[PDB]
RNA sequence: GCUUGAGUCUCGUAGAGGGGGGUAGAAUUCCAGGUGUAGCGGUGAAAUGCGUAGAGAUCUGGAGGAAUACCGGUGGCGAAGGCGGCCCCCUGGACGAAGACUGACGCUCAGGUGCGAAAGCGUGGGGAGCAAACAGGAUUAGAUACCCUGGUAGUCCACGCC
RNA sequence: AGGACCGAACCGACUAAUGUCGAAAAAUUAGCGGAUGACUUGUGGCUGGGGGUGAAAGGCCAAUCAAACCGGGAGAUAGCU
RNA sequence: GCUCGCCGGAAGACCAAGGGUUCCUGUCCAACGUUAAUCGGGGCAGGGUGAGUCGACCCCUAAGGCGAGGCCGAAAGGCGUAGUCGAUGGGAAACAGGUUAAUAUUCCUGUACUUGGUGUUACUGCGAAGGGGGGACGGAGAAGGCUAUGUUGGCCGGGCGACGGUUGUCCCGGUUUAAGCGUGUAGGCUGGUUUUCCAGGCAAAUCCGGAAAAUCAAGGCUGAGGCGUGAUGACGAGGCACUACGGUGCUGAAGCAACAAAUGCCCUGCUUCCAGGAAAAGCCUCUAAGCAUCAGGUAACAUCAAAUCGUACCCCAAACCGACACAGGUGGUCAGGUAGAGAAUACCAAGGCGCUUGAGAGAACUCGGGUGAAGGAACUAGGCAAAAUGGUGCCGUAACUUCGGGAGAAGGCACGCUGAUAUGUAGGUGAGGUCCCUCGCGGAUGGAGCUGAAAUCAGUCGAAGAUACCAGCUGGCUGCAACUGUUUAUUAAAAACACAGCACUGUGCAAACACGAAAGUGGACGUAUACGGUGUGACGCCUGCCCGGUGCCGGAAGGUUAAU
RNA sequence: AAUUCCUUGUCGGGUAAGUUCCGACCUGCACGAAUGGCGUAAUGAUGGCCAGGCUGUCUCCACCCGAGACUCAGUGAAAU
RNA sequence: CUUUAAUGUUUGAUGUUCUAACGUUGACCCGUAAUCCGGGUUGCGGACAGUGUCUGGUGGGUAGUUUGACUGGGGCGGUC
RNA sequence: CGCGGGGUGGAGCAGCCUGGUAGCUCGUCGGGCUCAUAACCCGAAGGUCGUCGGUUCAAAUCCGGCCCCCGCAACCA
């Protein structure tokens, strides 16, 4: 059996990083949600 | 030439075989080959688009000439090829200049015959002509749609344009298929039927001698849940729908003949 | 060894002998168009069928296929089945004449090999006419027959089989 | 030569047994089929909710699918408990 | 520390992925560990990651993403050109030994290599987002030539041995050496050099390509390995000498021969077949706009520089992923001895572990297995489960058939050890020796050494000789589906699905059709011997009657009939 | 008969005994020609049946070797 | 009134021709080393095609709902 | 148990719905054609309308009871 789910740093972030969310609208929504409740951990990063 | 092969496997015992003894099976000219990465059927936005479409093998695609350009100078025929993507072989000729480009192989040609276009090339399987100088009742290939276009109508294994008449600007054509097309009279041709010759008689004989040509298993629609064809479902086989395609459109007999913009050059459709 | 068997060579004869490739006209059919009008077609009679949307008849043009009138003759050719529009190309057989040359190289032949109408079959083309099967209409005590209107394979083409 | 044969790796998952608050939220053990192919698998992208994908079971789409998950309409509605 | 046991194509040793200090040392034991625990992947404090040559970054592209203008779209935004990103791909360069508690092709020792900057000297035409060559390629299969590496022998050092023999064909341990430089072999590809000419390469061209003669028959390219060198060096079993008895300092012989041999290499070859097998840059070549006492380019030489990031440890697992120290899943590489065809399997080596509860007991019962009188499916829904058949060579083998098969059909025979043929054969490799030569890694030739099946005969032993593990149950009638294959992950692997084949039918290209409100794409850079839809399902023998109802197609006169 | 309710239809074979199976009879509840018909070499982790081999499947179990169960010390759950 | 004939006039309905609207996933050139695109040539179609508003037809492709109750349990039947 | 339909000269079918009147084909009988038969031609005859009761001026017909016959149904667990 396979469990759901295998890591990956680069196919992560090319997918819930920072930039994955700038380049579109939507993106720039959860990054103001996330900030509107005061969250620390915004997007998967460094 | 055409063989049966020999029963040593169920799956091989209905295979017949295209042996060609003359095609070069040395490595084709380079800057004539360009990447050519298959798209299983799938769209610019990435859903498949036509389905049965995938897999094959991995093939890369020879650039060949459709205009005849070039005219004027006389060629020679120095060696057929095989091509991938055509159903007709296709051939390395070269120009008195010194310029390699293929063109497509016509029925009787050998390696050194002589072929060449314009307008001054003689009556002979190979020569490219406008259709104000070619007889009426001759066979020809690579019909052109409009003048430079380069060639649309018959191009694969055998298939032949019977030249009906040339009344005015307007020469006939007689399809293929059947149907008698009116185009422009300034439309190059190439003389003679396309090489191959026997590619009708081929039979594959195995499910993976049509897999890594390019299809895709295809699934019949009374095998399918009602949700996903127009057929289908039902406990046991049932069936009694009008058949149709997989979006509702009534098959087997239904015209969806419609451009109307073309309908002047149509004159006979198929019988 | 000879020459009357048989065979080769020089010159010619007539021929639907055969294979491949071109091409011509009458006729049929179909399609488009003009003219024009109620029947047309068919049979023993009739009906099926086609027709006032406008057939057939008649005139013009075009697209295909098959078969080659008269010549044609119990004529010719080939072993036979079989083969006839004309033409080019490759090619086979027989026969006639004056001599020569080889010098019995012969006659026949179970098995073996090949050719072998049509119908029929495989593969892929072609489809006008004709036409199994089948349908319809009649005749008939009955008629899945003869007769009538349609009609698929087939007949046609190349490679094979039989 | 082969969607050819035998048979480990590898992949898959046919019978039985164990287990069922298990070692494990489908596995172990003994045996089975494929095993040069329509083969297998790594890294990396693409197709997304009445949409995708499907050698088609209404199977699959993050242990969830006869229409996913999360937030919002919303304290939905209930002659029912 | 001494025995015992277990894995050993792994439970071993290294990289990638991913973790994130889990690595080492000292100290501590409440909590964590399914037990105690002075122990530890636990807490506490400290230490550890050293690079011009490894990888990343960088240059270059694939799929595909973003996408100036631009096209389209109620807005968002969608598609896409020029461009720019994007490795799992291509591209410059280091090997051996030693060292620390923990890191090392990174530090030290020795010996080398690559790319640019600048300067000097002697020559000399250089010069692009442009052209050309190159990079640059399929699977399968076979042979030859080698190496990695192992065994054997000689040689060197040690022992002659706690029960019987053992100074001998005796036994134990060792016998390792790279990159770089030089040579250019086995072998592979291909006819070279030269004169002239050209509508070809969106321009030019001395470059490629094409077309004619000249001259000679080689040149050139590529190329594992070996041999020398690297190296009177390091390492090195074993001693010598100090112990904080953990280890250190010192010293140190031989270091060759032969055979067997890979899936590594030559081979990004060769032969063949088909389903016909990335792109770009680096690199090399050629010239244009131009610049030419120049500048630059080339060769040699001196010298400078090559940054930054990662580097510990785990990585078939108590550290990844599964809530856990979880009998589970996890890509790549190296991979020794004997038997054996083998990476199977049995037992071992290097190496690593004894699975984190133990001690007695020897009941029923259950799980995992061993054997079993007589019979032999009488069990039972059913021979499910077990039992059993199980290797090689050889002999032999039916119905049916598409003439390939069925077939490993079925069914049998010899299998051990020892001698002989033969103080070990056929066969293989093959020195010394001899001659030859376009003189070298050469050719004939020569044959010792080394190595080594099978077979035949005889003798002999056990109840049993393919002695273990490993390792087919066979056969007859017959339904269904052609057969390979795929699917209900997690109760259904099947007659279901698919399949090649056939048939109907749509499609004349801005093709039908499909996604998309559109543009645009896919279909296809294909075009009727093509492509989409549908039904059926190899192949063989075929495929009858019905157009009433529904649907489709053809036909339009008339009736009815919408907006206008 | 993957199709036949009545039915285990009738006859024949296999068995000491055969609602299953093989082969036929047509009385086809309600088979049938590309929702393809009838055969078919080979193949199948497929479906039904018989024969041989073979055995603890069974007659009818007994003994044997280990893991637990029982006891001692330590730790210490669960549905209800 | 009807049958008819010439003209004027009224728009409508066919066929052919033309070029300027327009289409051009035809060739060439330039913006530009850019197969998108824009513009300029020129050829071919051509007042068609195509798009928009209105309109009949077809329409399970898609969507929102309906599909009664009594019933000696529901269904069938019967019934209101 | 229930729904629908059918029963008519010797046989097979009309007629019923929308009541007073029963027709068609074959077959039987008689004659003719023929040497004789079939076929053919001409002519004539034959029905309690399954049974019973009722409503009605009048019933094969319209209603209800009964028998026979055909199809459907006879169910979900
Ligand atoms: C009826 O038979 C019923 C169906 C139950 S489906 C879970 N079974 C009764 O035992």
């Amino acid at each position: 059996m396979k469990r759901t789910f295998q890591p990956s740093v680069l196919k992560r972030n090319r997918s819930h990083g920072f930039r994955a969310r700038m380049a579109t609208k939507n993106g720039r929504q959860v990054l103001a949600r996330r900030r509107a409740k005061g969250r620390a951990r915004l997007t998967v990063s460094k | 030439a055409v063989v049966k092969c020999k029963p040593t496997s169920p799956g091989r015992r209905h295979v017949v075989k295209v042996v060609n003894p003359e095609l070069h099976k040395g490595k084709p000219f380079a800057p004539l080959l360009e990447k050519n990465s298959k798209s299983g059927g799938r769209n610019n936005n990435g859903r498949i688009t036509t389905r049965h479409i995938g897999g094959g093998h991995k093939q890369a695609y020879r650039i060949v000439d459709f205009k005849r350009n070039k005219d004027g100078i006389p060629a020679v025929v120095e060696r057929l090829e095989y091509d991938p993507n055509r159903s007709a072989n296709i051939a390395l000729v070269l120009y008195k200049d010194g310029e390699r480009r293929y063109i497509l192989a016509p029925k009787g040609l050998k390696a050194g015959d002589q072929i060449q276009s314009g307008v001054d090339a003689a009556i002979k399987p190979g020569n490219t002509l406008p259709m104000r100088n070619i007889p009426v009742g001759s066979t020809v290939h690579n019909v052109e749609m409009k003048p430079g276009k380069g060639g649309q109508l018959a191009r694969s294994a055998g298939t032949y344009v019977q030249i009906v008449a040339r009344d005015g600007a307007y020469v006939t054509l007689r399809l293929r298929s059947g149907e008698m097309r009116k185009v422009e009279a300034d439309c190059r041709a190439t003389l003679g039927e396309v090489g191959n010759a026997e590619h009708m008689l081929r039979v594959l004989g195995k499910a993976g001698a049509a897999r890594w040509r390019g299809v895709r298993p295809t699934v019949r629609g009374t095998a399918m849940n009602p949700v996903d064809h127009p057929h289908g479902g039902g406990e046991g086989r049932n069936f009694g729908k009008h058949p149709v395609t997989p979006w509702g459109v009534q098959t087997k007999g239904k015209k969806t003949r419609s451009n109307k913009r073309t309908d002047k050059f149509i004159v006979r459709r198929r019988s």
